[PDB]
């Protein structure tokens, strides 16, 4: 089966590569958004 | 080896056909053909 | 240091009170530790409306200790957003040069951008060689960016992308021959084009196909697909067509020649 | 085995060599006059 | 081992993208929890 099982394993790669895309999107606008005092 | 048949094809197929010339005895004539013919159509086989 | 950190991160509300209390431009424009400006932190970072805001407050396009410039930096991360604000100020901006010769559109591609490389090429970005004598199509290749190399093919500009290259160069050859050593399945793409059937049914008497062989010429593109193994290329129909071309040229008529030659030697002793 | 593994491609391999070795020899007005960058089938 | 090899590495990738999906929903949780002032 390695000759698809490999490729079913590069999809679960790329859904996991854009998950992660999606999340570094979100941990940008919280430092955008963020009260910063005291650290200034 | 294509250099070498080619090589053998010519200087033995003067000798099988040489009698229109100088005088060769049949036993050679036909040891030469012998072998020239032989080697024509193996060395066809790198054409 | 407090603008600085306020662009590289998107502060917009911060930038419009820096910008607001402090009217100098020796703050807007001040020279950072690595010889960034908040411009170039801001489009680094991806910054679209913080880009524009110090734009508007009147930034200077200027230069990187590395020789960067804002749409270097935008273009090397792919923030399309940022570039496509940076180029709507100023498209004199485009064909800068780094301390090494690369341009914005060199960065855009070595990355794999496609957008990126998409918007700068449809922008008039000036397709040039940089100092290491390697072209933005060169530099896709080299680094696998399949996604890069299929846009530019795709291009309204693709023929001047392929005319650019260093002919003294054994590294940078003609790109059709990097393609085949690196991109095969882009080189398979590209071929397509050098297909076009004209009558949609194959039954019909009037049914035709051409096969044009512009990118197989100037055997250089068929001795590389050898020499990389390409057998999937080899087997393409207009590499078939080039090769049967190619024999009903000249191949056949000196094979029969030749052997001719050596047949009224053959025949004639048997 | 080892040559029917690699067997299509060296059917190619020799094709391109001769015609190459070819195209090396032939003057260069012949290969002018007598190449095509085009050519149409019929199926 | 290749026969196998490439199971273990799906169930790797799993847990990794079940790891990854429970970190998303902990991002999400800060930006609806943060206290946002002054970058409003």
């Amino acid at each position: 089966s390695l000759e698809m099982e490999i490729l079913k394993q590069k999809y679960r790669l790329k859904d996991l590569t854009f998950l992660l895309e999606k999340q570094h999107e979100l941990i940008k606008l919280i430092i955008q958004k963020m009260e910063i005092i005291s650290e200034t | 080896i294509s250099n070498v048949l080619e090589w053998i094809i010519y200087t033995t197929g003067i000798i099988f056909v040489l009698p229109l010339f100088v005088e060769i005895p049949a036993h050679l004539q036909w040891q030469c053909g012998a072998i020239a013919v032989y080697f024509y159509w193996m060395n066809f086989l790198l054409y | 240091s407090p603008l600085h950190f306020a662009a590289s991160y998107g502060r917009i509300n911060t930038c419009q009170r820096l910008l607001q209390d402090i009217s100098d431009t020796r703050l807007l424009n001040e020279g950072d530790l690595h010889g960034m400006t908040p411009l170039h932190l801001a489009a680094k970072n991806g910054h679209d409306k913080v880009v524009q805001l110090l734009l508007k407050k009147g930034a200077l396009f200027l230069s990187d200790h590395n020789g960067w410039t804002a749409l270097h930096h935008a273009s090397m991360g792919g923030y399309t957003q940022t570039m496509k604000v940076i180029l709507d100020t100023n498209l004199k901006c485009t064909d800068r040069l780094d301390e090494d010769g690369n341009t914005a559109l060199h960065f855009a591609a070595r990355e794999g951008h496609a957008k990126a490389v998409a918007l700068l090429l449809s922008h008039n970005a000036d397709i040039v060689l940089n100092k290491q004598q390697a072209s933005f199509l060169h530099l896709a290749l080299h680094n696998k960016r399949k996604e890069v190399v299929l846009t530019i093919i795709r291009s309204k500009r693709w023929d001047e992308c392929l005319k650019i290259f260093s002919h003294n160069s054994p590294g940078n050859k003609c790109p059709i021959t990097e393609m085949i050593e690196y991109l095969p399945e882009c080189m398979k793409v590209l071929l397509d084009f050098c297909m076009l059937h004209s009558t949609e049914d194959k039954s019909c008497r009037d049914y035709y196909i051409e096969y044009n062989f512009k990118y197989l010429q100037c055997l250089t593109a068929l001795n590389a697909m050898v020499q990389n193994n390409r057998i999937e290329l080899l087997n393409h129909p207009v590499c078939k067509e080039y090769l049967l071309m190619k024999w009903l040229a000249y191949g056949f008529r000196a094979h029969m020649m030749n052997l001719g030659s050596y047949c009224l030697g053959l025949i004639p002793m048997t | 085995a080892d040559v029917q593994k690699h067997a299509s491609l060296k059917r190619i391999a020799m094709q391109v060599e001769l015609h190459t070795s070819l195209e090396k020899k032939l003057p260069l007005w012949f290969l002018r006059k007598v190449d095509q960058k085009s050519t149409i089938v019929y199926p």
